């Protein structure tokens, strides 16, 4: 088959080049229309939708099966914030950052932002709720760290805050997840592990000053944390970073 | 206003300072490689042009 | 114009350079300081690119090449259709990478995020100048760096990989080779776990990560886990980014000779030196 | 009657009045430095 | 203030060019340096005192 | 400060024995040892790992693969341990001799024990891709698995089997070695022209680059937003929440286009089977359709000419 | 003619200023740049030439 | 044709002219390479013949 | 009905298509002189 | 020049003042290299 | 009054005088080490 | 034949629009290109060789 | 064969009106490349033949 | 051999339909460009040297 050519320089190389540059046009059609199963239709900053949508159309709806009974998720579907957002508009113009009206930590805006999501507890295969506090899980202990329990809280402000009491843990991955802090006032707070540096002696927490923890989302039920919980307080760490700056 | 000025002054000499200490340390970065460089056998031992 | 949660999220802050100057979006794309910058380094180099075409005076974007200086220049300048234009979309290009990063880091902070992001990102950048930097301005010219066109470069890839003899002998070549293998591998089964949990047999629940650890302990006897595969991912990466812009970096500056003969310090170690047998006795 | 800036009817015009002055002033300067460059060294 | 584990690397280090540097001498290779240097640097490394 | 690049407090509970879907439970072993190295890593639970009638195949397969070139090896070196360890790198198993063609008459010591590890090498692979089908089968899983598993196959079957096969003899074939093959590489791009210039072969580089830059993308967004409990991917396919959210936003401020918790995933599983499946097309092409790449490259608008 | 104005009820005057000057200083120095990269209207080698600096 | 300016009523005007005033200044520095490109229009080089300027 | 997608009712898009095509217009005019110009100069066929 | 003024009515004159600071010098160097890379002009040689 | 920056129109009066002053003190020095550099030698 | 409007049921005009703009742009494009490369039908050379433009 | 109208209940009539027209511009585009390549039939050499314009 | 209608009960005649009408159009392009490929069968040179068009 060398130099066997149908036509002008156009051989079984060609052929397979340009058989496989179509081909990669289609996939990355399908990739992006299946990335665009969330967030969509685009909107105008005003709620409306938008009159421009994109060169991609909209996929067709597929439906997942959750499990332990949650039910089922249809994508793409009619998805609405189903929250107040607290921001104002700072221009007429599209394109623009829009201003909180208050207390951005607290209306959840920004980096501090939280999602609605399900109010109950993500569970494991088994049906048992996936994160635990460490003396809730049975045979759980901690094996080759520094053992944060007992340590001070220490906020970006140089002051303590508190003390760590328990750790949450994930119980089927096995690694840490939460820092349970007792504040002066006798009441626990959650702390993301990802969001605190265990030092020798103390916790540093970066994000957020010795009287926000105050501010931190609380839960309604001492034994386990809900899906909201997990994102209102992480988002209201997280947005600490930004909205803490001073102080 | 004569404190308006030293102000603009300020700020211009800011952004200028930032600029300057910037490229004045990527040129030092340079000289340390070029002097690096010079230190190496490189001068013995010289590669032919990779580009035809 | 918007995603359907896009609009709590954009809010007046996180800036590295100015203030609510350049704190605004251009459709999807957020444009601060650095915005402007990496859109005037960007087109600069492109036109100048364009230019460079013009010049050669070919149009096939395939053959299309902005040659590096010769080596009778050293580390000096050159006249523009000799040298001088390549160096200036090297500035170019370096100024638009670095831009881009600091815009990364001002959407990083703006969102809340860590910069994980931007720093892989700068591991990409600071190999990019050691082929185009620091090796030859050790080496003593701009003419040991690459040119930019889409077939010459893999022309300069090749004639600096031939001065050496075989290049695959070079160590940390090794190293870095292992590293990209292994990362593609570890792409491929990690969507691939993902894909099955969440697109599991016709008219089945979703799994759960439990059913993705119980795959790969069945399958290999060991599961990383979630946290533990994407940590992994970004090591690969960067680790094979670090050796690749480290051989390089020895290729032309220590070594000097083919590498296969550089593997003879452990073929001559003194006690095996001399026994008679095998394929170097 | 249309808006999507939040700029009056005025206001835009003003904007506008400025802005050709500032374009006019500046094709002025661009037309005097073309004339010295063609009485240098003409391209046509 | 420096983390135990990172002075436990710091010492590491030194202690890896010096005994590296010390068995090179005392074998005829740099290998032989290089591999005593690295062991006795990883099993240092490898026990924090905390 | 804290970058969760290691983690920093480890526990240990009960080990977990896993799901029991359908799975063969006898087929099962133990736990074993428990790791603190791999739980600052990641996680330090070792097994328990499945063997079945599969795994009992792919086991014998390989095992007496490694263990004939391993003899092999020890015949080169004289039964010398020092020449052993010297040499080692050094040794291969060569295939048969241009003359011997697609024949299966080639000595024990030319070609023949190539063509014994051969099959043996091919047996363990099959029956490993059988096992990742079944075993992704016995959960209820998806098979993705397998297809990505068997685009890999085929760049190894097109490199060992299928273009000695239609080039007509076995000595096109890679040895087995550890500076043999890479030898065996460099000759097959001299021998074929320039392979940079063989377009499959771009391709190929291409999309390993892809899979570097996407993978690292991915694990420092999924790193990034993991304060938020982003690393817990399959439920934010099911309850999006702040880290989907930031990270899709991330990505359509920087480059103006995002993904899905689950599209990022068929991106990676694509970006990575290409990879593969375009680097098998054009080993297959080198030398059957074209002999020499960058004439190729001159008559095809990609070498000056 | 008399009605571009409106333009303004368009395009917010701060983003179309900032491409603006992106857009001009660019086009000017790629005109700059075109002209030195030829022999002629290459005014730092013109002088070069005619003062005999070399 | 009479009836063009409906077309308003399908795109917004402000994605329109944004766009159409890249493709106009691509379109114009696109034609003007090819003239440059083209020995016998590259008015540069036209002009360095006319007046021996070498 | 109105067939809107860009909430521009019929008046408000009349006169943006008419300032729209008196700029077209002046835009086509300035390279018609620009042709003449250049044809003269050189002319292409 | 009349109403130039207004321009700091639709600006911050700090970060105005910051990001011409860094044009303005960005601009220096550019001419500056330009000069050097020429035979003549390069003042460091003579 | 579009007012995006919160000066009022005598502050931005104001701030433009200062602004103008350094703009034509820059150029004035700009001029001179231009007059010295074409005397030095000329580009032209 | 007299029912072609009712593909405007089927599809979106806006898509149907821009894909519509960006095709025929670009097969004007493609068309041009390829008479630039035929030396018969390369109107600039054509012009170079009548009048002689060496 | 008259009950072919029964593919519309099998098929959605927009997905296959869009691969459709990819299909058939696509081979359109590849028989007049073939037809290109082949000197005979290569409409734009035969006419500066037949004028001869070489 | 009456009762093939079957068939439909057991396959999905969308994925039957699309699998066919690829797997169809690939062999005709296949054979088409192996006829291409042969010098006794391409058309396009039989024509050629019939009429003598070289
Ligand atoms: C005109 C020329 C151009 C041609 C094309 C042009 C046409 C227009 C463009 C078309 C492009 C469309 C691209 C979109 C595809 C994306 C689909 C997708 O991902 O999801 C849907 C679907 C499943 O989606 P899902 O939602 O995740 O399902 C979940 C299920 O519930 C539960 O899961 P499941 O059990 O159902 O299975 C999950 C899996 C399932 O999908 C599959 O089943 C794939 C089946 C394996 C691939 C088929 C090849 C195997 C050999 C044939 C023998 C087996 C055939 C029967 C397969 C069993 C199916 C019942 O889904 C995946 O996502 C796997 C992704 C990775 C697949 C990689 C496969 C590479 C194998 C390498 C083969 C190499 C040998 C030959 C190489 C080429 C020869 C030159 O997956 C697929 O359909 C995969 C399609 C496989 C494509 C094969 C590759 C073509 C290669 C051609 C290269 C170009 C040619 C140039 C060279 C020419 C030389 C002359
Ligand atoms: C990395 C070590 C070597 C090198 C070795 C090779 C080899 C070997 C090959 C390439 C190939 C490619 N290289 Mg190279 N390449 C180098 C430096 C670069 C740089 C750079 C600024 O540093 C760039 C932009 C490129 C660009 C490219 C593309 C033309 C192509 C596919 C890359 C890809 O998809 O990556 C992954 C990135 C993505 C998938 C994202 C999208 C990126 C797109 C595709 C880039 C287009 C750039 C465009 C042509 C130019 C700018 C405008 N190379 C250095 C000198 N490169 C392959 C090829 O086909 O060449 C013809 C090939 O065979
Ligand atoms: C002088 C050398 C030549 C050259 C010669 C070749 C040749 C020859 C080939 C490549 C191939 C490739 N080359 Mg090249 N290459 C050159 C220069 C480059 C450069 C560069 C910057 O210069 C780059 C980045 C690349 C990159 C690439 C890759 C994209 C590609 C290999 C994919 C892969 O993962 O294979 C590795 C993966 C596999 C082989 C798959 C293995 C799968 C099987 C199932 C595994 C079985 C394992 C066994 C059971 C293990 C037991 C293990 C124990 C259980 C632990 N080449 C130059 C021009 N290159 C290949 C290709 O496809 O090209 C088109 C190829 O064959
Ligand atoms: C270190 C681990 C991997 C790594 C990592 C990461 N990589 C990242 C990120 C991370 C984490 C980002 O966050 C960032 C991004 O947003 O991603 C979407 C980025 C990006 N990785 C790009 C390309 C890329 N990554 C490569 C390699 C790896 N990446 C390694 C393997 C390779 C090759 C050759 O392998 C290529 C080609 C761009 C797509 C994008 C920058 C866009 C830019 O800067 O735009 C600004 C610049 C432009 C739009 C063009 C400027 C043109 C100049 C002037 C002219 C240049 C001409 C050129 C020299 C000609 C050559 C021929
Ligand atoms: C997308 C393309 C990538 C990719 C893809 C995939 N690769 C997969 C899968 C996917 C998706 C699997 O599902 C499967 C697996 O289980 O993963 C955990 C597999 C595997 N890829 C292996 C090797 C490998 N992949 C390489 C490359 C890439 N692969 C490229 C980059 C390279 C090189 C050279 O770079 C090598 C050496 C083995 C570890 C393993 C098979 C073991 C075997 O066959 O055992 C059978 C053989 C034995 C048991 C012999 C044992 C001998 C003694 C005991 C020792
Ligand atoms: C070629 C195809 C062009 C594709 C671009 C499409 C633009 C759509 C868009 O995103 O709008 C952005 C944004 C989006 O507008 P928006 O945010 O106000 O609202 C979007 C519209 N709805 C309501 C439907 C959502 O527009 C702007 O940012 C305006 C900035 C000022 C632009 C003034 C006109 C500039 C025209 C170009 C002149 C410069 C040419 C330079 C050429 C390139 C140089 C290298
Ligand atoms: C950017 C790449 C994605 C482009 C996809 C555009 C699209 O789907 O069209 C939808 C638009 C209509 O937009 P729509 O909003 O009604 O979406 C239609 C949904 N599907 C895809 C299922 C049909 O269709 C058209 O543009 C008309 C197509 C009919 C004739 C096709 C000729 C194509 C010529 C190909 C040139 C190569
Ligand atoms: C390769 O191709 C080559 C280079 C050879 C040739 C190709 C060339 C091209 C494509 C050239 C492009 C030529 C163009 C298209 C030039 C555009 C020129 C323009 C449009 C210039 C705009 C000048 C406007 C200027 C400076 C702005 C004057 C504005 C002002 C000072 C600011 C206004 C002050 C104000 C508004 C206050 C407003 C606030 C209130 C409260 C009223
Ligand atoms: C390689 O191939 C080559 C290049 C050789 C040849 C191939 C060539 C091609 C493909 C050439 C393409 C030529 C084209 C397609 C040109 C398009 C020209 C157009 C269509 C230009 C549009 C000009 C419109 C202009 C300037 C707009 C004037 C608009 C205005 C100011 C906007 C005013 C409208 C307004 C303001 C709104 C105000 C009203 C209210 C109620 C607010
Ligand atoms: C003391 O140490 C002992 C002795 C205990 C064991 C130590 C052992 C060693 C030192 C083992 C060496 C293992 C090495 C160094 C292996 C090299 C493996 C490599 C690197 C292979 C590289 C490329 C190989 C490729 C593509 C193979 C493709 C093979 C194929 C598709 C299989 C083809 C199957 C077929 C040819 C022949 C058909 C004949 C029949 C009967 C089906
Ligand atoms: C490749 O291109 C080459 C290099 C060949 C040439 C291309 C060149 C271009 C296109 C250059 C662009 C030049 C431009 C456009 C320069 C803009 C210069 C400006 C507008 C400067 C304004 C400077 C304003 C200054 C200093 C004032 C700052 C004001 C103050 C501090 C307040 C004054 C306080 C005071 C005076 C009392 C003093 C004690
Ligand atoms: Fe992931």
């Amino acid at each position: 088959m060398v130099g066997v050519t149908a036509f002008g320089n156009f051989d079984l190389a060609s052929l397979a080049i340009y058989s496989f540059w179509i081909f990669l046009a289609g996939l990355i059609y399908y990739l992006q229309t299946e990335n665009m199963r969330e967030g969509y239709p685009l909107e105008n900053e005003d709620g409306t939708p938008a009159a421009n949508q994109g060169p991609f159309p909209l996929p067709k709806p597929k439906t997942f099966i959750l499990p332990h009974g949650r039910g089922t998720l249809t994508v793409p579907g009619p998805e609405s914030e189903d929250r107040p957002i607290a921001l104002a508009r700072t221009a007429v113009s599209e394109g623009f950052p829009h201003a909180p009206t208050g207390d951005p930590m607290k209306d959840g805006v920004g980096p501090a932002s939280w999602v609605a999501r399900r109010d109950l507890p993500e569970l494991d295969g088994h049906g048992h709720n996936k994160i635990k506090p460490m003396k809730a899980a049975a045979g759980f202990h901690v094996s080759a760290g520094k053992n944060p329990i007992g340590l001070p809280v220490r906020g970006c402000d140089l002051e303590i805050a508190g003390k760590v009491v328990d750790i949450w843990v994930d119980i089927p991955e096995q690694m840490a997840r939460f820092l349970e802090v007792e504040l002066k006032d006798g009441s626990t707070r959650l702390l993301p592990m990802q969001m605190v540096k265990v030092q020798s002696n103390r916790v540093h927490v970066n994000a957020l000053s010795s009287d926000l923890f105050a501010g931190i989302p609380t839960i309604k039920s001492p034994t386990e944390v809900t899906l909201l919980e997990e994102d209102k307080i992480c988002g209201y760490v997280a947005g600490g970073l930004m909205y803490a700056a001073p102080k | 206003k004569t404190n308006l000025r030293l102000w603009v002054a300020f700020q211009m000499m800011k952004g200028a300072g930032w600029a300057g200490g910037v490229f004045f340390g990527t040129l030092l970065l340079i000289g340390f490689f070029r002097v690096v460089g010079r230190m190496l056998p490189i001068q013995e031992n010289q590669a032919p042009a990779p580009n035809i | 114009a918007l995603l359907s949660f896009e609009r709590k999220y954009r809010v007046p802050g996180g800036t590295l350079v100015g203030g609510n100057l350049f704190d605004f979006w251009v459709g999807p794309f957020y444009v601060g300081f650095f915005g402007v910058a990496t859109f005037f380094f960007a087109a600069l180099g492109i036109i100048l690119i364009a230019w460079s075409a013009v010049l050669q005076g070919t149009w096939n974007p395939q053959l299309i090449s902005v040659y590096p200086p010769a080596l009778e220049y050293g580390l000096g300048g050159a006249p523009l259709a000799k040298g001088g234009l390549w160096q200036i979309i090297t500035i170019c290009a370096t100024g638009a990478f670095v831009s881009w990063a600091l815009r990364e880091v001002e959407i990083c902070r703006k969102l809340g995020i860590g910069y994980h992001i931007p720093f892989a990102f700068a591991f990409a950048i600071l190999a990019y100048l050691t082929l185009v930097l620091f090796r030859p301005v050790m080496m003593g010219a701009w003419g040991y760096a690459f040119p930019y066109g889409i077939w010459t470069h893999l022309d300069w890839v090749s004639n600096t990989g031939y001065t050496y003899g075989n290049f695959h002998y070079n160590p940390a070549h090794m190293i870095a080779i292992s590293f990209f293998f292994t990362n593609a591998l570890a792409l491929a089964l990690h969507g691939a776990l993902v894909l099955s949990a969440a697109n599991p047999e016709k008219g089945k629940e979703m799994r759960t990560p439990d059913h993705e650890d119980t795959f790969f302990r069945d399958l290999v006897g060991y599961s990383i886990g979630t946290l533990g595969i994407h940590r992994l991912g970004l090591l690969l990466s960067l680790s094979a980014v670090f050796f690749s812009a480290l051989c390089m970096i020895i290729t032309g500056t220590i070594w000097f000779d083919q590498w296969v003969d550089w593997w003879q310090w452990w073929v001559k170690l003194p006690w095996w030196a001399n026994i008679p047998g095998g394929i170097n006795g | 009657d249309l808006g999507y800036t939040g700029l009056t009817d005025e206001q835009a015009q003003e904007l506008h009045s400025v802005y050709m002055s500032g374009l006019w002033l500046f094709s002025a300067v661009a037309i005097v430095a073309h004339l010295a460059v063609y009485i240098w060294r003409p391209w046509f | 203030e420096v983390s135990e584990f990172a002075f436990r690397l710091m010492m590491a280090a030194v202690i890896f060019v010096g005994v590296g540097i010390m068995f090179a001498f005392a074998g005829g290779h740099w290998f032989v340096g290089l591999v005593v240097g690295g062991l006795v640097a990883a099993f240092f490394a490898a026990t924090p005192n905390s | 400060e804290y970058q969760n690049i290691f983690s920093q407090v480890q526990v240990r509970g009960p080990a977990d024995l896993g799901m029991t879907e359908d799975v063969n439970l006898a087929n099962r072993s133990g736990v074993g040892p428990f790791s603190t190295l791999l739980g600052w890593f990641g996680n330090a639970q070792l097994g328990p790992i499945y063997l079945g009638s599969l795994g009992v195949l792919s086991l014998f397969s390989g095992l007496m693969w490694f263990f004939t070139i391993g003899i092999w090896f020890w015949y080169q070196a004289g039964w010398n341990p020092a020449v052993f360890l010297r040499d080692l790198f050094f040794f291969s198993l060569e295939p048969p001799a241009p003359e011997y063609g697609l024949s299966f008459a080639a000595p024990l010591k030319e070609g023949g024990l190539w063509l014994i590890a051969s099959f043996f090498m091919f047996v363990a692979v099959w029956s490993w891709w059988g096992r990742t089908y079944l075993r992704a089968q016995a959960l209820g899983m998806g098979k993705h698995t397998a297809w990505a598993f068997l685009s890999a196959i085929w760049l190894w079957m097109v490199l060992g089997f299928i273009r000695p096969i239609l080039m007509g003899s076995w000595s096109e074939a890679v040895p087995y070695g550890i500076f043999s093959h890479l030898d065996w590489t460099n000759n097959f791009s001299l021998v074929h022209g320039n392979l940079f210039y063989n377009p499959f072969h771009g391709l190929s580089i291409a999309f390993l680059y892809g899979s570097a830059l996407l993978f690292a993308m991915h694990g420092a967004t999924i790193l990034a937003v993991s304060r938020f409990g982003g690393e817990r991917e399959l439920e934010q396919i099911a309850d999006r929440g702040t880290a989907a959210e930031r990270a899709a936003l991330f990505w359509r401020w920087t480059m103006g286009f995002n993904a899905t918790m689950e599209g990022i995933h068929r991106w990676a599983i694509w970006m990575a089977v290409l990879v593969t499946l375009t680097g098998g097309i054009g080993i297959l092409l080198s030398g059957t359709v074209v002999d020499n790449w960058y004439v190729w490259g001159q008559n095809h608008g990609m070498a000056p000419l | 003619m008399s009605k571009f104005y409106k333009i303004w009820m368009i395009f917010d005057p701060r983003r179309v200023f900032v491409a603006q000057g992106v857009f001009l200083f660019l086009l000017a120095v790629m005109i700059h740049l075109i002209l030195l990269s030829t022999p002629s209207y290459n005014w730092l080698e013109i002088s070069a030439a005619k003062y005999n600096r070399v």
